[PDB]
């Protein structure tokens, strides 16, 4: 499980 | 929970008006993190933050990595159907 997730605007 | 099929109509010069996070590399679905005011998702309705996007235009997003989902989502045009479930 990763603490950091990318977040992308579409 | 209920899987909703949600319609959104987009002009070519517009974005979807959503932000997404999550993905296979994090062990979670593609999740909606924001709905941007005034853009197609907001105008058309039916999507909400925390929704997992299971499919878009019949293309399965269940086991996609984040960048894969960005690609597929960004390539959809016009009348777009999402299948989502709130998590």
């Amino acid at each position: 499980a990763n603490s950091r997730w990318q977040d992308t605007r579409l | 929970g209920p899987i909703r099929k949600v319609l959104l109509l987009k002009e070519d010069h517009e974005g979807l008006g959503i932000s997404i996070t999550g993905g296979k590399e994090h062990g979670v679905p593609i999740l909606i993190s924001a709905i941007h005011p005034g853009q197609p998702a907001d105008r058309c309705g039916g999507l909400h933050v925390g929704d997992a996007i299971l499919a878009v235009n019949g293309v399965n997003l269940r086991d996609t990595k984040h960048k894969e989902a960005v690609t597929i989502l960004s390539q959809q045009r016009g009348e777009i159907e999402f299948e989502v479930v709130y998590v």
